């Protein structure tokens, strides 16, 4: 989904 | 330090950004880019123990490298490659904010065709073609074709979504919910015409998009956002760090 957070690193 | 207090604490020392831009572009008929910026802010949300010194880091030298025309801070921001230092708020906070005009990624290119029927009818075509990885989804486009003010009334087809001729607003207005990088999609329209003042021309007005892209437009990459608290015991590493971004149409207009 537009607006989901991804980790990083 | 008047925007951040003294004792906050935190088992799970935790961040989010946001990097939500608006794209802008007024295209010609002829493919043309007349005019194009964005517009862009980093929004944080920090729930990190203490009072953290942090580093923001994205892709600014001015392969991945963007040109920010001008921006502006927020308070905790000292000043002075050189990167951004700061001891952020708690909770959300505007970061930073910014404008640019190069290099733009222009998510969705528009081509339009319109074929005149005697005085009947109007023919038109128009195509929409996504520029941007595959892996991405774009999501909650619309498309918005305008027509003549004698127009009697409107067939469409359209293998991709749903389009409703609006007369209110005298414009077929085409509507779908998600749409991949690299692909090409189409509708056709046939417009039918009342009688009208021969004299008097029609000012074709640009047909206009509205989208949502997961990435920012402006090319624009977050790279690190380094946290140090030195009194207490928890590191960079100890930080959960999330980074999201949000780019969305503003005004995106193309010329017929």
């Amino acid at each position: 989904h537009l607006g989901t957070y991804g980790v990083f690193t | 330090i008047g925007w951040r207090r003294e004792g906050i604490k935190y088992r799970r020392n935790e961040l989010f950004l946001d990097v939500l831009e608006s794209v802008n572009l007024l295209m010609s008929p002829q493919g043309q880019v007349l005019s194009a910026h964005v517009s862009g802010r980093v929004v944080m949300k920090s729930y990190l123990s203490g009072m953290p010194e942090c580093k923001f880091g994205m892709n600014d030298k001015i392969k991945q490298s963007i040109a920010i025309d001008d921006c502006t801070f927020h308070q905790c921001v000292r000043l002075s490659e050189r990167s951004i230092s700061f001891i952020p708020p708690d909770g959300e906070f505007e970061l930073m904010r910014y404008r640019t005009t190069k290099d733009i990624i222009l998510p969705f290119r528009v081509i339009p065709l319109v074929r005149e029927v005697g005085r009947t009818k109007l023919e038109v075509k128009v195509v929409i073609k996504s520029n941007f990885k595959p892996s991405l989804l774009a999501q909650k486009i619309e498309v918005r074709i305008p027509t003549p003010l004698n127009t009697s009334g409107v067939q469409v087809i359209c293998m991709k979504g749903k389009a409703k001729y609006k007369a209110s607003e005298n414009a077929i207005v085409w509507k779908i919910k998600r749409m991949a990088g690299m692909k090409e999609s189409q509708i056709s329209a046939e417009i039918e015409l009342l009688p009208t003042n021969d004299k008097k021309k029609w000012a074709r007005p640009p047909i206009s998009m509205n989208f949502e892209v997961p990435f920012a437009p402006s090319g624009l990459k977050v790279r690190y956002l380094k946290v140090f608290e030195p009194k207490l015991n928890y590191s960079d590493h100890d930080v959960i760090k999330w980074v999201r971004y949000i780019g969305r149409s503003g005004i995106y207009e193309t010329r017929c």
